[PDB]
Formats: structure tokens, C-alpha cells, sequence
RNA sequence: CAACCAGGCU
DNA sequence: AAGTAGTTAAGCCGGTC
DNA sequence: ACTACTT
């Protein structure tokens, strides 16, 4: 228990099958996932103490938080995936089901709202529907890179009397973002009326993506053929560029950068060299993945993974490191005993060429190895040493 | 679990009329999340199941041993070779409404381990019961019925 | 005839390749998934073991005997125990099936869904009879045992559907597809290079007029013509498996209007 | 299948812990802190095998 | 049973955390498994075989 | 050519013969 | 443990009625109809074919969380035509085409061999 | 700092969570056997009273 | 540990489909591979079913009482 | 007010499904003044769309609302003269200066931009908005 | 393995060669050239840590060997033999693993910590752990009804034996958002 | 309703 | 200048005395 | 580990 909201008020709704069941914008707070986490459960037991909690703990009131004056409860996973999806332009709904998706809507006026398009055939916009979840009065401008009133890209978000007229919908928007359209529901209109947009969000989105469907496989892993073998040549072509600063530190011809030994000096451009290669490998796969891409999809929708993600996978992982110093002389002089010793070069101190896609070697695997096993290591320090200072 | 630290819980059950299913019959046993993949890249999960499709198929023991001269190309191949699409995918159809499934999902089996530590060996709950001697306060442990 | 005719295209006795035509997507859904799940059978449902030394635990066997399709011709004749009026249940509501092994063989003694002996009178109806399609007329290997292992049960075959378990499903697996030359635009094929390429075209691609540039988008495109495919466990007929289907599925609608019914009165 | 290598105390199947630790009897030196009256040193544990 | 059977327990210390050991070295490639190791508390203390 | 080189696969028979002699949990033992 | 009775999914329990009709306020003229252990197989196809009686100006339909057998189901007709006539026709509608998909999957399995 | 500080308490309990997209944000599923161990003293009171017979 | 009954995926027999699995590649000397499509499993959901299965039952009736 | 509100035809400069698998904002200019220019992106799935094209654009607030009604119109009144009409809102009136002004509208998602400065006392800054293109 | 140049008819390479190696698979069949045999005959040999220091490694003992005289673009990409010096290889990498490790397929494919967890988290699962657990009185024990092994394998599974006694089964697993549960 | 040693899960 | 005690995340769940 | 007052 953390904060005020690890500790929240709900409503006790009686349910068949052993399980606490909660929703999912409040898993959040707690920071509850469900690889078979626990939670405990208080009740109330006076008048008067179940009225503090209704009063003063309700999720409702939690929702925009003063640790960071901004909401601590957003829109993720499917929901948010799913929400981008329902918005893009390209997206068009027909009445037999957009019939549905207004019912689920537990507030819905019972007021077909008249399709953007009439023409040949009624189609309705996945954002126009959004918007019945969307009170009255809500507004809300953003303006994100390109945008313009007219934003092409289909950019940051334009919503006026509660109605979204341009640029898709994402973390930014419906997440637990500063402007938050959910930070802004809040003030505006109440924190029970934000608490039921949150339904209402979810119980239509949600709905739309259980037809739409949504997945991710391997396929979505492979970056092109040839920027692949592109990529290839930007690690390959780094990897000179290291092995000259190589001779052209054993010939003894490089400044001591002022403060710094001459191999102080040399690592530090040596690195500087792959990882900067490595990320160049990655960002030449990212751009290089189509919108259809399932891993970038997520990417853009913001529920899940980031550019080093799709990096490592498609592209090149990139050098394993221990204490700041790439991979070490443990066994004199050189790495492991497949090495002939004073090696210094990348495929030595612990550089990771080959992607996930691709396959580690033994080295690459036993190096990562060591990497991580740090990782895993102050992540066992860096929290208990958290707890005694949080206390 | 499945083998790749990718451990979970159910969280419901459906019987296949509700499940999505291929125009070929097969439906899923289970049904994971996208989203638990790409942050924790874990390929080996994605692959080891584009490797046990064809193994299914072909009936020949799949070899996802470490470090050997296998691809996700050499798989994608061979399962082509069965007629299923390359990479896995397959289209699939909404159990509810029979409509089809606008996108493709990544079907095909895969090892997975039922673990012990089931909620009902968990499940509990106390409401005034034993109590300590010392201290007079609740007792400790579910198996004793503490708070 | 007259409404959402039918083609079949292959059929056999485990299977009826057929073209569902003519027809409202939903319909040929709401048929698929009777089929699956609604359809009356029979099968053992109650297990009282009186000897046992197997290796196999009782419940571990009882589950089994469970799956062991039994004869569903005239279970439409048959009553739910649960609508009889015998406390408990009597010949008018189950059957009643024995088991009794013992291993005399040197070499591990057999069991199977054949050794299976029907008690109660089944007041002449075929119902009860652990289907066998088994070429050497055996079917289903309940379980083996060594030396001198006994094991002696009785059961109680009931009425029941697939939503009450599965054992009691007749159905297993239904082959559904529609609009192969992804016409209407229902998918969005996920690629690399080509969709076409990509990914493989099915048997279906024949029974139906390949695109065709050229064209606009047909969006009138409405959604008939249905590649389906029952096959069938034995409990009942393939042929069945889609008649009691058609039906079950419309004595349900039925039970609305009837409902609808009484409702007016009050 | 049972590959055995454990004991059976008192009933229960008992497995002995490998235990891990420095090698006796060798040389090794170490250099000291900044605050430190000495600079290097040179330890040996001898130890009758 | 098996990854069991072949576990080795390394004795804590004082200054515990810190890595001298619960790291993993160069010499350990071949003896002792890379990835097995428990999570937190007595990571890379205990090493498998 | 009972004295050519060794390919990859190879390797194996060599390990099934270490653990038949062996055995998975030979330490513990001698 | 707190698993209900699987034959809950299809057995009105005591005092419950497959039907129960309440009339929507939100608009005129239009029903909301609570079908009792029932499921999509029943709820999709009703919502389908009321999509065609062109009098009936809404229908839609949902299973209101998976856990419970049962599911809402919205009718909205133009005036004087009442709701609760247009879910009867449909209903029939659906049996009478079922009748003859039943009838010809018949002439088409009698004519056949193997 | 373990009795007084914070204790174990009655009325309290505990299991596994599984997120559901269908109750509202500030709703939490309780199990049937847990909403039947833990309980609430409520006050007979003329406005209650027919209730809580039946419930009694 | 005996055949399972029926394919957990789609349900369809496969209790009776043992011997015969394990006589078409014995005697029959033929691969598992084809030896299933000759028992008319087709799709994977029962093919994993056979292929897979690990008769363990017989090693435990090798025992005694 | 069941009157429309502005009337023209453009020629498709050019149309452009950027990453857009089924809809392209298109822009063309006034075969009239030469300051009508127009941006609008189009369902190019239910109304295809090929530069250099003789397009009627109009607007009005109406067809001749509430509840929207399935057909039932087999027979009703029908605006419909066309064969691609949208519905909107208006959101910007901008002022390039001048005596320039154009207004900016917004079909659930799909925008649209129009110029010049004749629709006075026509193009009001209202919701309504039917959108209509023929040929 | 040890790499000496011992050839008379080439470079330096493997002792035990094709020969020994058929006559292993000879009493492999066989259920009298064992294990020992390899080491005795000087073929193989125990390095341990401290000697390791000393001595040149071949991971492949093929590939890192014969002379340099195209390049699959869908496998990895690996460094090279560039030496001579090889005095011992590497039986199979592979082996740097353990038990545990052993069993996860495509290691060679996870984020490194990945493995870690699978590491402790299958000492969670259950299977068969003996065959005669039918007679044993162990307080607590479980026994998954139909075990099956699994389709994807590893070499090292053979040894550990896992396909006799495994721990799960082969679920035919689909990745996609659904009711969102 | 004991402790103390010990081990394990998130 | 070394040394030597205290603090060291939080909750839940087999063996001798 | 790490800080204080002892050693
Ligand atoms: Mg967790
Ligand atoms: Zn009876
Ligand atoms: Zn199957």
C-alpha cells in the first residue's frame, strides 16, 4: 500500500465464482495485474465508518489525484487498443450494429443519431458513436505535431459540446493524461460522472473490438527484406567504425579527451559507435513496419511496448553492459575462452548483432545473461532500499 | 503457464458456440492477450507456436532446441507447405454472430503448464473468529481461520 | 422449394459437406451453434462403483464413461429424470449400463466401450447402445488392467444437452465459411507483399465468381451462401445433427411466441 | 526413473545442499581503502586438506 | 527433482547485495546455468548446476 | 573413413553417451 | 466452489419467466424485453429479423455480462404499430424460412447415396 | 510496530482479483461465499424491520 | 495414462483410434505423420491429441497388487 | 432552413488517400470564381474519385431532425439528387483576410474546407449541414 | 574435445572422429565403447574452471574449422574461427544451460530475464513426478490427468526425460482481444 | 492458541 | 584512525521443543 | 550496505 488510492471504497456487487473481480481502469492504482494477484478486502462496520469511506474513499474521488495534480486512472489494454482502432477516419460502422453500440450505451437518449454519411449507404463513424459516451459541454483542444483545424494526419483532438470533431483518439486523449479528456470530465462535470464514462467508454469499445478482433504473432516481427540487409550494413559499417579507432589507439595516436584516460577515452567512442548504430538499426525498422502491423499498432495506440521493443525484436538488440563498463576480462584478458586474449573489438566486450527475430549465439546469450542477472539484482536492492525510505 | 515466464489466470470460460472459431472447425483452448508480448519480448513464445502448428500437422517431434540452424523462415515454409497461411494467422469467425473477424489471429497450439496455487486453496474470509492468547488480536493463517 | 434452400455438395455418415443458401448470416450462426451446444442426447451421467483396483481413480474413470457416446436415436422419446416423476429415476427416464472386468489374460486385460450391458428395459427403443465405429468393433478403450485387477460399476445414461456438459454434445466441430473472394470486405488480410500471395485460397473459391477489378465496391453486398460441414460423434445421424438442429432451434423460437402468450391473459 | 542421490531421514526424502566458498591455501592479494595505515596485502588460509 | 538435486547455496554475508557475487562471471560460463537463478532475496547466491 | 571429420549432430551421440555413463545426478553420488 | 448450477444456464428457475416486457421511457413507442435463460443463439437471430418489418424503427440487443444466461432486447416501431406484435412476426418469420430450410435439407439428403 | 501499529483484523478477506470490463469502475465482484461469511451489525429499526426479518 | 476420450477441442472419438495409431507404426511400419490422417484425424486440435498422448498407464500396471 | 445554402462545381486538383485504405481528402477549384477553393475528404469506396472531375458541391440544412429513420422513404422527400451526401457540423469561420473567408466542417471525422465570400448571409455558423456532390 | 593438429593431413582438428562416433551410436543400438572409452583414449577431456584459463575454445566444432574458399540471410550471423590456436571445442553449447533451462524452447529468443522466471516457475507446474505415485504417502502431491509431451522439443529434453513424464499440454492457443477477459 | 530454525510464492 | 551495534520491504503459506 | 559512537 503506497498511496491514498492502493487503498480505495467500491461497491460490493454479489457474484457467483471465488474471485474479487474489479474493473480494469482502477487496476492502475494498485498496481494490480492478474498473474494470480491477491487483494484484500475490509468491511466497514458502524454507520458512520462506512460514510467516511462512501464520502471521503469512493474510486470516484481518487480518480484525479493530488500527488500529481492530474488523473491516476485512464483508459488501457483492449479498451484503449480497441479505441484507436474505432476512431480513424478509414473506420466506418453500419446501422444494424451501430444499433447495438448504441444500446449498450446505458444512458444513450434512445436517439439514433442521423450517419455522417447518407449517401449510398448509411454509415456511421466509429468516432461518432464514441461521442455518445462523451456528456454534453465537454470541450477539449490539443494540437499535436502536424495538426491544424483541418489536421491531416488526423491529429491531436478537437471535442466540443461533447462531441469529437477531429483527430484520433489515444492515450493522450483518453488516457490518464494532464489535459485529460478524463481530467477534464472530472472537473467539469463531476467525479461520477467521469466515474460512468469510464463504463460507458469501455462497454462500447470494448464491444466494437470483441468483433473487430485484434491480435499479434511473429509475422508482425519481421522487418523487409532488404531494410533488413540495410540494417545489416548499418551495424556492419559501425563495426569499422570501430575497428579503426581500434588500430588508431594501438599505434598511439589519440588524444586523452581532457579528464579521461586514452581508453577512457576509447570505450566511450567505441559505444557511442554500436548503440548508436543499434538504435539507427532499430528506427530503420520502425518506420519500415506498415500501419497494419499489429506490434506498431499497439505502439501508436499506447497500450503496450515502445521503440527499443520493436528494436530488439526486428532489428538488433543492441550491447549487453555490467556496472556502465561493457562485458569484462574475467578470464584474463579477454571474455570467455573462445576468445584469444587483448580483444577488444565488439563481438567481444558483449554486442548483440542478431535481433530476437534472429537468434542469439552462445556468447550473445551467456553475455545477455550477465546483463540481465544485474538488472534482476537491483531490482531485488532498488525496492527493499525503496521500502525502508518510502517508510 | 505458458514456457517463456508468461505466467496468468482465467478470468472466464466459454463453452465453443461462444469462442471464435476457423472456417475449419478448430476453436481455441485458450485466449491470451496481444499486449502481453510485445513489452515482454518473449519471440520464443510466438515461434515455438508457428513450430508446434506444423509439428501438429506433420507429426514429426519440432525441434525448438537453442542455438540451431532453424528459422522462422524455414517454419513459415513448411506450414505453407500444409496450406495455412505463413506466419500463423488464419482468419476466424465471432462465435456470437458467425460474422467474420476483421482481423486474423494468431492460432496454432502450444505447451502450457497448469501450476499449482488455485483460488479456491486460496479464497478467504474472516469475520470475528479465533483469536491469539497473548495478544488477544486475531489469529494468523487462513488454515486456522485467523483475519 | 421455397425460402433459404440447401446443396449438399459431399456426404457421408460421419459428415455432410452442404451449401446453406439463401439465408441470413445470423440464421446459419444460430443453426451452427444449436447444433454445438442444444441438441439432446444421451450418456452416462451417473456412476456407482462398487470394485475398483485399476490404476485409474474412480472419478478418473467415471469422467470417461461420460464421453462414451451412447445410442440417441429415439432420445426424443426418452424423459429428463428431471421432468419424470420417479423419485430418482426409473426405465421411463434412463438407461442403465454395467461394466464388470477382470483380468484373467497373463497379458493386460482390456476394457472397453463394447463391454458396456444394458440393464432397464429399453421398452424396445434404440438408446443406450455405446456406438461403436471401430473397425474391429471395440471402440473407445475405457481402461486396462494387470493380473488380478477387478472392477465392477453401474451406470445411468440421462437426457441432457451440451450447456449442461459437454458429453452430452452431438455435434463436434462444424466447418463454417462464407464470401471466400473477400467481397463485402468483412477482413482486412494482414501481409507483407501481397494478400493474394500471402495467404491460400479455399475449396470455396471455385463454388463462387472469382472479383474482378474493373468493378466498384460492392456494398450492397448482402451475405447468402454458406460452406458448412456437420460432422457427426454417432450418438445421432450427421443427417440429424442438422434436422433436430433446424428444429430444437425452432421450437425455441417457438417457446416465445407461446410465452408471449400466456403473458397476454394476465 | 527415480535417480535417487537424496537420503530418507526419519522418513522424508532429504536432499544435502551443495555448499559453495573460497578454495583454501592460495595466495591472493588485495588493495586497501583510501583510509587505510596499509596498501596492499597478501592472504593465504591455510587449511590440512 | 532434477534441478533440485543439482543446487548450490552460497553464504550470504554483511555487506549482502552489493554483487561481488550475486553477479554472473565469466568463469561461470559452462558450469553453472546463466538464466536459473531465484528472483530477488538470495538471487544469484543460489546457482544451479 | 572411420577417421573423417565430425558434423554438428554428432555432438549428441557424444552426450548420450556422458549421461549414460553418468547420469544426471552423478555428483550427489561418488 | 462458488460455481453455479451449469443447468442454470437453461432452467427458469423458480419464479422467473423467459419473457418480461417494460416499456423503454428514454422514446415512445419502443419496448425493452429481459429474455430469461437464453443467449445470443436466440437473441442475434430475434434482433436480426426484427431488422426487417420495416415498421420497427429500432432493435438491438445485448447480453448484459457473460456470467448470467439472459439478455435485453430493445424493439422501437413507428406509431400504432405495436412492438410487441413486431417480435411476435419476426418470430414466426424465422420458424416458417426454418420450416422450409428443414424441409429442403431433407429432399436434398433423401436424393443422396454413401 | 506489529500489534499496535498494525494488526490483524475481523471482518476482512481475500483471493484472487480478475479484471472484468463489465462493472462499473467503483464496483468490486465479491464471491458469493465471502459476501456469506463477512457481515454488517445493522440497527432494527421501523424502517427496516421487514427486511431484516426476512433476511433473519 | 490412457487415451484420452475425445479431442478437448473439438470432441470428436478418439478413444478407439489408439491400437490402431500404434499397430500402423509398428506393423504397418508406417510414419505418425500419414499414420493419423489415416485414422481420419484431419485438423491439428485431434492430430496433437494422438501424436502427443503418453500411454503411461501401461508403465503403472507394471507394478503389482 | 429547408434551403440549401451554397452551390458550384469544381475540378479535382487532386485526391489523396494518405495511409487511408478507404477514404481521400480531395481538392479541387471553383469553375466560377477563382477563389473558391475546397478541400473534403471522401468516401472513395461508396463514391470513387479520379482528378480532373466536373463535381457539384452544395450544402443547405436539410432535404426537402431528430430520431433518425431507417428508409421507409422507398417514398418521402429526398434531397437526395445526388449520389454521395454527407452530414456534419460547422466548427471554424476563418478570416484569410481580405474578404476571404473560409469555413471549416466536419463529417464524424471526415473535414472540409470551403472559400471565397458570397454565402453572406448563407453559410451560417450552424451544426446543420448537409454535404451533396452529383456526377 | 580436443582439437590438437594432429593432422598429419591437414590442420589441427577433433580427436574423436565420424568413426568413434558410429561406434558409440553401435552400443547405442545395443539396448561395450563408452564414455570412458572417449576419455581414456585421450579423445575428451575434464578442463575445469582455473585450467580453462589456458586453452582456446571452438564453439561449432564443424564451421570453426575448415578454411574460407551465398550467406543465408534468414539464420543469425555468427563471428568466426579466426585461429588456429583451437586446442579444445565445445561439445555443444547448448550444455551451459541446466534443468530448468533445458526445457525452454528458443532460449535463444527471450529477453534474458524471460528465461529466469520459467526457471522457478515450472518447479510450479505439475505432471507425473514418479510412476508410482499410486504407492507412495507423500503429504501433498498432484498428477496432471493426461499428461502429453509437448511439440516443440529440445535435445536436452531426452536426457531429463521429460517426454515420459511431462508437465503440461498442448493447448490449441489463440492470441487475440476478445469479451476482454 | 506457542515458539524458535528453516524454506517457498507474489 | 579500525570496530561494532542497529536498520535491513510486506503479506501469505516443514521440523523439532 | 551504511551511520554512529565505540575501540
Ligand atoms: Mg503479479
Ligand atoms: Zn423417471
Ligand atoms: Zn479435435
Amino acid at each position: 500500500s503506497l498511496h491514498k488510492m492502493s487503498m480505495m471504497a467500491h461497491r460490493v456487487k454479489v457474484i457467483p465464482y471465488s474471485t474479487f473481480r474489479l474493473n480494469l481502469s482502477v487496476t492502475s492504482p494498485y498496481n494490480a495485474d492478474f498473474d494470480g494477484d491477491e487483494m484484500n478486502l475490509h468491511v466497514p462496520q458502524s454507520e458512520e465508518t462506512r460514510a467516511e469511506l462512501s464520502q471521503l474513499c469512493a474510486v470516484p474521488l481518487q480518480i484525479v489525484s493530488p500527488q500529481s495534480n492530474k488523473p491516476c486512472m485512464g483508459i488501457v489494454q483492449d479498451t484503449l487498443c480497441g479505441i484507436r482502432k474505432l476512431t480513424l477516419r478509414d473506420t466506418f460502422i453500419e446501422l444494424d450494429q451501430v444499433l447495438n453500440m448504441l444500446y449498450w450505451v446505458p444512458d444513450w437518449d434512445g436517439v439514433i443519431p442521423t450517419p455522417a454519411i447518407i449517401k449510398p449507404k448509411p454509415l456511421w463513424s466509429g468516432k461518432q458513436i464514441l461521442s455518445v459516451a462523451i456528456p454534453n459541454g465537454i470541450h477539449l483542444q490539443r494540437f499535436d505535431e502536424g495538426t491544424t483545424l483541418l489536421s491531416p494526419k488526423d491529429n491531436g483532438m478537437l471535442i466540443i459540446d461533447g462531441q469529437i470533431i477531429f483527430g484520433v483518439v489515444e492515450k493522450k486523449t483518453v488516457g490518464s493524461s494532464n489535459g485529460g479528456l478524463i481530467h477534464v470530465v472530472t472537473r467539469e462535470k463531476g467525479p461520477q460522472v467521469c466515474a460512468k464514462l469510464f463504463g460507458n467508454i469501455q462497454k462500447v469499445v470494448n464491444f466494437w473490438l470483441l468483433h473487430n478482433g485484434f491480435s499479434t504473432g511473429i509475422g508482425d516481427t519481421i522487418a523487409d527484406g532488404p531494410t533488413m540487409r540495410e540494417i545489416t550494413e548499418t551495424i556492419a559499417e559501425a563495426k569499422k567504425k570501430v575497428l579503426d579507432v581500434t588500430k588508431e589507439a594501438q599505434a598511439n595516436l589519440l588524444t586523452a579527451k581532457h579528464g579521461m584516460t586514452l581508453r577512457e577515452s576509447f570505450e566511450d567512442n567505441v559505444v557511442r559507435f554500436l548503440n548508436e548504430a543499434r538504435d539507427k538499426a532499430g528506427r530503420l525498422a520502425e518506420v519500415n513496419l506498415k500501419d497494419l502491423n499489429n506490434v506498431k499498432q499497439m505502439v501508436m495506440a499506447g497500450s503496450k511496448g515502445s521503440f527499443i521493443n520493436i528494436a530488439q525484436m526486428s532489428a538488433c538488440v543492441g550491447q549487453q553492459s555490467v556496472e556502465g563498463k561493457r562485458i569484462a576480462f574475467g578470464f584474463v584478458d579477454r571474455t570467455l575462452p573462445h576468445f584469444s586474449k587483448d580483444d577488444y573489438s565488439p563481438e567481444s566486450k558483449g554486442f548483440v548483432e542478431n535481433s530476437y527475430l534472429r537468434g542469439l549465439t552462445p556468447q550473445e546469450f551467456f553475455f545477455h545473461a550477465m546483463g540481465g542477472r544485474e538488472g534482476l539484482i537491483d531490482t531485488a536492492v532498488k525496492t527493499a532500499e525503496t521500502g525502508y525510505i518510502q517508510r | 503457464a505458458s514456457r517463456h515466464g508468461q505466467k496468468g489466470t482465467i478470468g472466464i470460460t466459454y463453452r465453443r458456440e461462444d469462442m471464435p472459431f476457423t472456417a475449419e472447425g478448430i476453436v481455441p483452448d485458450l485466449i491470451i492477450n496481444p499486449h502481453a508480448i510485445p513489452s515482454r519480448m518473449t519471440v520464443a513464445h510466438l515461434i515455438e507456436c508457428l513450430l508446434s502448428k506444423v509439428a501438429a500437422l506433420s507429426g514429426n517431434e519440432g525441434d525448438a532446441s537453442p542455438f540451431t540452424d532453424i528459422t522462422v523462415e524455414g517454419i513459415s515454409k513448411l506450414l505453407r507447405e500444409h496450406g495455412y497461411q505463413s506466419r500463423g494467422f488464419e482468419v476466424m469467425y465471432n462465435g456470437h454472430t458467425g460474422k467474420k473477424l476483421m482481423a486474423q489471429i494468431f492460432f496454432g497450439p502450444t505447451y502450457y503448464q497448469r501450476l499449482r496455487h488455485m483460488v479456491d486453496d486460496k479464497i478467504h474470509a474472516r469475520a470475528r473468529g479465533p483469536m491469539q492468547v497473548l495478544t488477544r488480536q486475531p489469529v494468523e493463517g487462513r488454515s486456522r481461520d485467523g483475519g | 422449394e421455397e425460402g433459404p434452400q440447401v446443396k449438399i455438395r459431399e456426404a457421408s455418415k460421419d459428415n455432410v459437406d452442404f451449401i446453406l443458401s439463401n439465408v441470413d448470416l445470423a440464421m446459419a450462426n444460430s443453426l451452427r451453434r444449436v447444433m454445438i451446444a442444444e441438441i439432446p442426447t444421451l450418456a452416462i451421467d451417473s456412476v456407482e462403483v462398487e470394485t475398483n483396483t485399476t490404476v485409474l481413480a474412480d472419478e478418473f474413470i467415471a469422467h470417461r464413461l461420460g464421453l462414451i457416446p451412447l445410442q440417441s436415436m429415439d432420445i426424443e422419446q426418452l424423459e429428463y429424470s428431471r421432468d419424470c416423476f420417479c423419485e430418482d429415476h426409473c426405465d421411463k427416464c434412463s438407461v442403465v449400463l454395467t461394466l464388470q472386468a477382470f483380468g484373467e489374460s497373463e497379458s493386460t486385460t482390456n476394457v472397453y466401450s463394447k463391454d458396456l450391458v444394458i440393464v432397464s428395459n429399453l421398452m424396445g427403443r434404440n438408446i443406450g447402445h455405446p456406438i461403436i465405429q471401430d473397425k474391429e468393433g471395440n471402440g473407445v478403450l475405457i481402461c486396462k488392467l494387470r493380473k488380478g485387477q477387478e472392477l465392477k460399476l453401474t451406470c445411468v445414461a440421462k437426457k441432457g444437452i451440451a450447456k449442461e456438459h459437454a458429453k452430452w454434445g452431438p455435434a463436434a466441430a462444424i466447418e463454417f465459411e462464407y464470401d471466400p473472394w473477400n467481397k463485402l470486405k468483412h477482413t482486412d488480410y494482414w501481409y507483407e507483399q501481397d494478400s493474394a500471395k500471402e495467404w491460400p485460397q479455399s475449396k470455396n473459391c471455385e463454388y463462387e465468381d472469382p472479383p474482378n477489378e474493373g468493378d466498384p465496391f460492392d456494398y450492397k453486398a448482402q451475405a447468402d451462401t454458406f460452406y458448412m460441414n456437420v460432422e457427426s460423434v454417432g450418438s445421432i445421424p450427421v443427417d440429424q445433427v442438422v434436422v433436430r438442429g433446424i428444429d430444437t432451434l425452432q421450437k425455441k423460437v417457438a417457446s416465445i411466441l407461446l410465452a408471449l402468450t400466456q403473458m397476454d391473459q394476465d | 526413473f527415480d535417480m535417487g542421490g537424496y537420503f530418507i531421514i526419519n522418513g522424508s526424502e532429504k536432499v544435502l545442499i551443495a555448499q559453495e566458498r573460497s578454495a583454501g591455501n592460495i595466495v591472493q592479494v588485495f588493495k586497501k581503502a583510501a583510509p587505510s595505515p596499509i596498501s596492499h596485502v597478501a592472504e593465504i588460509r591455510s587449511a590440512l586438506e | 527433482t532434477l534441478s533440485h538435486l543439482r543446487r548450490t547455496n552460497t553464504p550470504i554475508g554483511r555487506d549482502g547485495k552489493l554483487a561481488k557475487p550475486r553477479q554472473l562471471h565469466n568463469t561461470h560460463w559452462g558450469l553453472v546455468c546463466p538464466a536459473e537463478t531465484p528472483e530477488g532475496q538470495a538471487c544469484g547466491l543460489v546457482k544451479n548446476l | 573413413d572411420e577417421s573423417a571429420p565430425i558434423t554438428a549432430e554428432d555432438s549428441w551421440a557424444v552426450i548420450s553417451a556422458f549421461f549414460r555413463e553418468k547420469g544426471l545426478v552423478s555428483q550427489q553420488l561418488d | 466452489m462458488n460455481a453455479p448450477d451449469r443447468f442454470e444456464l437453461f432452467l427458469l428457475g423458480e419464479g422467473e419467466s423467459k419473457l418480461k416486457i417494460d416499456p423503454d421511457t428514454k422514446a415512445p413507442n419502443a419496448v425493452v424485453i429481459t429474455f430469461e435463460k437464453e443467449d445470443h443463439t436466440l437473441g442475434n437471430l430475434i434482433r436480426a429479423e426484427l431488422l426487417n418489418d420495416r415498421k420497427v424503427l429500432f432493435a438491438a440487443y445485448k447480453v448484459e455480462h457473460p456470467f448470467f444466461a439472459r439478455f435485453k432486447l430493445r424493439i422501437q416501431t413507428t406509431e400504432g404499430y405495436d412492438p410487441k406484435d413486431a417480435l411476435k412476426n419476426a418470430c414466426n418469420s424465422i420458424i416458417n424460412k426454418l420450416g422450409a430450410l428443414k424441409t429442403n435439407f431433407e429432399t436434398e439428403w433423401n436424393l443422396q447415396t454413401l | 510496530r506489529g500489534n499496535l501499529m498494525g494488526k490483524r483484523v475481523d471482518f476482512s478477506a481475500r483471493t484472487v482479483i480478475s479484471g472484468d470490463p463489465n462493472l462499473e469502475l467503483d464496483q468490486v465482484g465479491v464471491p458469493k461465499s465471502i459476501a456469506k461469511t463477512l457481515t454488517y451489525p445493522e440497527v432494527v429499526t421501523p424502517y427496516n424491520i421487514d427486511r431484516l426479518t426476512q433476511l433473519v | 495414462m490412457i487415451v484420452p476420450v475425445r479431442c478437448f477441442s473439438c470432441g470428436k472419438v478418439v478413444g478407439d483410434k489408439w491400437e490402431s495409431y500404434l499397430n500402423l507404426l509398428q506393423e504397418d511400419e508406417l510414419d505418425e505423420g500419414t499414420a493419423l490422417s489415416r485414422l481420419g484425424l484431419k485438423r491439428y486440435c485431434c492430430r496433437r491429441m494422438i501424436l502427443t498422448h503418453v500411454d503411461l498407464i501401461e508403465k503403472f500396471l507394471r507394478y503389482n497388487p | 432552413m429547408s434551403n440549401t445554402l451554397f452551390d458550384d462545381i469544381f475540378q479535382v486538383s487532386e485526391v489523396d488517400p494518405g495511409r487511408y485504405n478507404k477514404v481521400c481528402r480531395i481538392e479541387a477549384a471553383s469553375t466560377t470564381q477563382d477563389q473558391c477553393k475546397l478541400t473534403l475528404d471522401i468516401n472513395v469506396e461508396l463514391f470513387p474519385v479520379a482528378a480532373q472531375d466536373s463535381l457539384t458541391v452544395t450544402i443547405a440544412s436539410s432535404l426537402n431532425t431528430r430520431s433518425w429513420r431507417p428508409p421507409q422513404a422507398g417514398d418521402r422527400s429526398l434531397a437526395d439528387d445526388y449520389d454521395y451526401v454527407m452530414y456534419g457540423t460547422a466548427y471554424k469561420f476563418e478570416e484569410v483576410s481580405k474578404d476571404l473567408i473560409a469555413v471549416y466542417y466536419s463529417f464524424g471525422g471526415l473535414l472540409m474546407r470551403l472559400e471565397g465570400n458570397y454565402r453572406n448571409l448563407n453559410n451560417l455558423k450552424q451544426e446543420n449541414a448537409y454535404l451533396l456532390i452529383r456526377r | 574435445f580436443i582439437v590438437e593438429d594432429d593432422e598429419s593431413l591437414g590442420h589441427k582438428e577433433l580427436k574423436v572422429r565420424k568413426g568413434h562416433i558410429a561406434k558409440l551410436m553401435a552400443t547405442e543400438y545395443q539396448d561395450e565403447y563408452t564414455w570412458s572409452s572417449l576419455l581414456n583414449e585421450g579423445l575428451v577431456e575434464y578442463i575445469d574452471a582455473e585450467e580453462e584459463e589456458s586453452i582456446l575454445i571452438a564453439m561449432q566444432p564443424e564451421d570453426l574449422e575448415p578454411a574460407e574458399a551465398d550467406v543465408d540471410p534468414a539464420k543469425r550471423i555468427r563471428v568466426s574461427h579466426h585461429a588456429t590456436t583451437f586446442t579444445h571445442c565445445e561439445i555443444h553449447p547448448s550444455m551451459i544451460l541446466g534443468v530448468a533451462a533445458s526445457i525452454i524452447p528458443f532460449p535463444d529468443h527471450n529477453q534474458s530475464p524471460r528465461n529466469t522466471y520459467q526457471s522457478a516457475m515450472g518447479k510450479q507446474a505439475m505432471g507425473v513426478f514418479l510412476t508410482n505415485y499410486n504407492v507412495r504417502m507423500d503429504t501433498m502431491a498432484n498428477i496432471l490427468y493426461y499428461p502429453q509431451k509437448p511439440l516443440g522439443t529440445t535435445r536436452a529434453m531426452e536426457y531429463l526425460k521429460f517426454r515420459e513424464l511431462p508437465a503440461g499440454q498442448n493447448a490449441i492457443v489463440a492470441i487475440a482481444c476478445y469479451s476482454g477477459y
